[PDB]
């Protein structure tokens, strides 16, 4: 195996935070490349509410794609347009299809992806920037491609993006790089979208603990005086 | 378009410890392609090579994005 | 030689540091407090004494100096003649059930 | 159990004085550190040395847990 | 009238000297009352069912008003609730506390009474490294001859892990802490006849003290350190102590590469590693626990503490270095070298206790003339 | 005298009085200590939060 | 006897505005 490299993410500080702007730009990623072939299915459209898309925005989008709900009064089901309270559609409608369209290999959902492998995004953004003909004695099966930083080197998973694979809405250049960058900026609050105020209590709290923990260290040795400063004596007749 | 990582590569291949990780995975390639039936491969040459180029990149890449 | 042994592990042990005696450390026992009751009041009332010391040495973590240390030769033994009289008359009950 | 009969003491005094009368931290740093490392070099030798022969353990059998991996 | 019993709180006679160590006797005593909140509210929103409870968590985590917070303080509340045992122990041994034969043999079956409620506990969340936990683990009663093929089958349910086995896993969890709770109130009463020790093992009747001012303000202390390094994980490394598989649900057909059950047990798992024979390994892994229950029975030395007992403090700090290692093998896999070690490491822990440590007083005493 | 003594003499006396300090403080204290704590956070991750690029976007 | 009994120095732990024997402590109580 491959140990992953530790990269200078913006966000690895104990108080650093995500870059809200890098994370519209992954998902439009993850809407306009994975979106076909991977699930997330537990994020809704209003959750990019306030962090990368606005609500008119997010709403935008709930209108663009056709969603399954409803049981007539005729007694059938029907197709609307999403709303924001709808979840990410799944592309497939049960893995087996998906097995079938993969030859017999699973897109595993992305939800928990940082957080369920080691490494986190690290991994992923070697993972993706890690592809690479197979050295000399190794050879693959069809459908099957070659990349160091999984577990045999061997995985369905075809190049998904590269340099102008897409464009963004605000300018960027849409190198490999850069793509790979803002994905995993947002898989991360996928998978952690408490993170940006996780460590504002983490600021709240060292403050306090650090005036809470030498007053009552002091307490403590205010009332534990008289002991450590007692004296005896022994004085028989 | 350029992929500034392909530029990154490019100067942290020229590292001591990637050319000398690049000098075994030449001498595997010699012997393995030299040879015929057989099961060695240049897979522990290679990733000795990438572990230090991908750490070099580590330290430089974000700073172009 | 042993003795030199049996003299640095005294030092090694500590509770010279504090001003103890060996017989002062026993691990309470029915046969101990026996023994610790028929003690008269003088050897008694500094047996506490050296006690309720070395705890208020322990509580601050603190020593005294090595001029109060207790000193290997001077370990007196002042419970062992009273406690080895007990046990047998311990050895006694339990032989005359038998 | 309770206060006043646990036991018998005799001829023993004690004396203290009242909290707001005395400092909380008196020679905090003046005399507490030495006692610290006095404190440290009474046991330090007890503790250290398992736990150094651990972290060898761990790196011998670290480096040759890699080396078993590796090839002929 | 109940507030003659708050004297045991108020004007209890206590030692005067005793250090930090006594303190993890009482934040049990918060970590189980912190513990039970945050799981009862866990309990809100969690669904015992399969196809909902991975979800739930989800529910918890993301569509709460601060939901997540309390699952972390509670599973790394579980982890904390370790570390304070693992020393509480250490000092009942080290310092010699186990005399106190009434309270030490409910401290085993408290410590037994908790560590099968965790593994429980662990299920819940339903994903790879819960189930399998569980399948693993629940075999090993499989190699008892004659009842274990029934006995699994009946805790399961069924004929593997399912349904049915994790609804009941919730409720004997959600149970327990407050079975536990009694006993520890029962294990306070045996302590509460006695009075605690001292790191020196003497009588302290003489310089007893209050405990309403004095250790009071002393367990704030502690307490309040305690909901540092609880939060700290909570609020800078919730992931730390976890394990990324279980962020997958289960799948029952894909086994996972490293299976293993979280830190705080795994000492125990590298035991049965280390032998091929299946009972006999788990009969090791048992005893592990329950050899406690066999230390006062080993008391040799005519002393109580291990202040003044060099070799046995020597011996000691190598006891929990083999725990160290124990922990350290069992969380990694299973070659040539860590098979070696995991070995040598189980042998010493029912050694240097069965044979050694008793061995030392004994010596000991032949130095001072006993 | 020194303040600590005027302090005392009018609040920390009577237990009454005491107590509506500190809530009195604590009222204050979460005012003051909000806002100086999110602008270090702010400050620290400036120009990533949603709100320091909102503006763009109405 | 009793009267032979007599306190030691404290005067390493005393607070500093209560050193001078000469002074009456009341003055600083409320600040101490
Ligand atoms: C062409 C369809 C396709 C697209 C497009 C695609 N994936 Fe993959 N991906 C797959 C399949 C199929 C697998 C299964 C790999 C296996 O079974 O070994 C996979 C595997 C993965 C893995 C590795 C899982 C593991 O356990 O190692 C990750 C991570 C992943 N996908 C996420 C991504 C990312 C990141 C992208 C690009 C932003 C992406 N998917 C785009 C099909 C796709
Ligand atoms: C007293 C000993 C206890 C131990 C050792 C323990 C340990 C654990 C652990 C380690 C987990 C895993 C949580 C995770 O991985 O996210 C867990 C889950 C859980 N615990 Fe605790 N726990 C205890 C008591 C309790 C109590 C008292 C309650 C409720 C009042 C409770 C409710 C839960 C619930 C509902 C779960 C599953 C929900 C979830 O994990 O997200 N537990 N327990
Ligand atoms: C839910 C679990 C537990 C609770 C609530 C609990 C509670 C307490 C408390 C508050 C004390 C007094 C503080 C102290 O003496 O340290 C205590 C003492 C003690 N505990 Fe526990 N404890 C628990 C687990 C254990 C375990 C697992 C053991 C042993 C394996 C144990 C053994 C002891 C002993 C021997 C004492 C008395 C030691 C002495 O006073 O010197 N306890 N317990
Ligand atoms: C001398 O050693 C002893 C001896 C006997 C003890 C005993 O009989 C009990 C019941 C306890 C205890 C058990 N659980 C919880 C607490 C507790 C303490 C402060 C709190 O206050 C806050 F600051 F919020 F944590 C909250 C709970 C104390 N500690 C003993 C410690």
């Amino acid at each position: 195996e491959l140990h992953p490299p530790s990269y200078p993410w913006s966000h690895r500080g104990l108080l650093s935070s995500l870059d809200h702007t890098s994370i519209r730009r992954g998902f439009q990623v993850y809407k306009q490349v994975c979106s076909s072939c991977h699930s997330m299915d537990y994020v809704a459209y209003r959750h990019l509410v306030g962090v990368c898309y606005t609500e008119d925005e997010a709403k935008a989008l709930a209108e663009e794609v056709e969603v399954q709900d409803g049981p007539n009064e005729d007694g059938e089901m029907f197709m609307r347009p999403g709303k924001l309270s709808d979840y990410f559609p799944k592309p497939y409608p049960n893995p087996e299809a998906a097995r079938a369209a993969n030859n017999g290999a699973l897109p595993p959902d992305l939800s928990y992806i940082v957080r369920a492998r080691h490494g986190g995004e690290d991994y992923v953004f070697s993972l993706l920037t890690g592809y690479c003909e197979p050295p000399t004695g190794v050879s693959l099966r069809e459908g099957l491609y070659f990349n160091p930083y999984f577990p045999g080197q061997a995985i369905g998973m075809a190049p998904p993006i590269y340099n102008e694979v897409l464009e963004f809405d605000d300018g960027t250049p849409a190198t490999m790089s850069q793509v790979a960058k803002d994905v995993c900026t947002f898989l991360r609050w996928a998978a952690e979208p408490e993170h940006d105020h996780r460590k504002r209590m983490g600021l709240k709290m060292l403050l306090m603990m650090g005036l809470l923990l030498p007053l009552v260290y002091a307490m403590k040795r205010h009332k534990w005086s008289v002991l450590k400063s007692r004296k005896l004596a022994y004085r028989p007749p | 378009l350029v992929d500034p990582l392909t530029t990154v590569r490019e100067q942290c291949e020229q590292l001591e410890k990637c050319v000398k990780a690049r000098e075994r995975l030449e001498l595997c390639d010699e012997r393995v392609s030299s040879r015929s039936q057989t099961e060695e491969d240049c897979t522990e040459e290679l990733l000795d090579f990438l572990h230090a180029r991908d750490h070099c990149v580590a330290h430089k890449l974000f700073n172009s994005l | 030689w042993l003795e030199g042994i049996r003299k640095w592990y005294y030092n090694a042990a500590g509770f010279n540091k504090l001003g103890l005696m060996r017989d002062d450390t026993i691990h309470e026992n029915d046969d101990v407090k026996e023994a610790i009751r028929r003690l008269p009041e003088n050897l008694y009332d500094d047996r506490v004494f050296r006690i309720k010391r070395a705890l208020d040495l322990s509580m601050r973590q603190q020593i005294l100096p090595k001029e109060q240390w207790t000193k290997y030769e001077e370990d007196k033994s002042y419970l062992e003649p009273y406690l080895k009289e007990v046990i047998r008359e311990r050895k006694e009950r339990e032989e005359w059930a038998k | 159990r309770q206060f006043g009969h646990l036991t018998r003491v005799r001829h023993v005094i004690t004396y203290s004085l009242s909290p707001f009368e005395q400092r909380a931290f008196p020679h905090y740093f003046s005399k507490g550190i030495p006692n610290v490392l006095r404190r440290t070099r009474a046991c330090i030798l007890r503790v250290a040395p398992p736990f150094v022969a651990f972290y060898l353990v761990y790196t011998w059998g670290t480096q040759e847990f890699e080396k078993s991996k590796r090839k002929n | 009238l109940m507030k003659i019993v708050n004297n045991a709180f108020i004007d209890l006679p206590a030692p005067s000297n005793i250090s930090s160590w006594w303190n993890f006797g009482s934040l049990l005593g918060i970590c189980l009352i912190l513990q039970i909140l945050t799981g009862l509210f866990l309990a809100m929103h969690y669904t015992s069912d399969t196809t909902t409870a991975f979800s739930s968590v989800t529910h918890i985590c993301r569509d709460v008003n601060y939901g997540w917070i309390i699952r972390y303080m509670h599973a790394n509340g579980a982890s904390m609730f370790f570390i304070c045992l693992y020393m509480h122990v250490g000092r009942g041994l080290y310092y010699g506390s186990y005399t106190f034969l009434e309270t030490w043999n409910i401290g085993v079956i408290l410590l037994l009474t908790v560590m099968a409620t965790a593994f429980m506990g662990y299920v819940l969340p339903w994903g790879q490294m819960s189930f399998w936990g569980a399948t693993v683990i629940t075999n090993l009663l499989s190699a008892i001859p004659y009842i274990g093929t029934n006995l699994v089958e009946w805790i399961w349910g069924g004929f593997s892990v399912d349904k049915a086995t994790l609804t009941r896993f919730f409720a004997f969890h959600f149970i327990l802490p407050f079975i536990i709770m009694a006993i520890a109130m029962v294990h306070l009463l045996f302590l509460h006849e006695t009075g605690s020790n001292n790191p020196t093992g003497i009588s302290s009747d003489v310089d007893k003290i209050p405990f309403h001012p004095y250790y009071t303000i002393k367990d704030i202390l502690g307490a309040l350190l305690l909901i540092l390094a609880l939060m700290l994980l909570v609020l800078f490394a919730p992931d730390l102590l976890g394990d990324p598989d279980n962020y997958t649900p289960a799948n029952p057909l894909n086994t996972p590469p490293h299976i293993k059950p979280e830190w705080y047990f795994l000492f125990a798992y590298a035991i049965l590693r280390s032998i091929p024979n299946k009972l006999g390994g788990v009969l090791a892994l048992a005893f592990s626990i329950l050899i406690l229950a066999l230390i006062p029975l080993l008391h040799t030395s005519k002393q109580r503490s291990m202040m003044f007992r060099p070799l046995s403090q020597c011996l000691f700090w190598a006891l929990v270095a083999d725990l160290l290692t124990l922990t350290w093998i069992g969380g990694q896999p299973v070659e040539h070298p860590y098979i070696t070690i995991g070995q040598l490491a189980s042998v010493l822990y029912f050694l240097l206790i069965l044979v050694l440590m008793p061995t030392a007083g004994t010596i000991e005493n032949k130095l001072l003339k006993w | 005298p020194t303040l600590t003594a005027r302090l005392y003499s009018l609040l920390f006396r009577r237990t009454s009085t005491f107590a509506l300090t500190i809530v009195v403080g604590a009222l204050f204290f979460e005012r003051a200590f909000d806002q100086g704590a999110d602008a270090i956070y702010e400050h620290i991750n400036e120009g990533k939060l949603w709100k320091h690029i909102k503006h763009k976007y109405e | 006897s009793h009267t032979d009994i007599k306190v030691p120095d404290f005067s390493d732990y005393r607070r500093p505005e209560v050193l001078d024997s000469t002074k009456s402590s009341k003055e600083s109580s409320e600040a101490r």
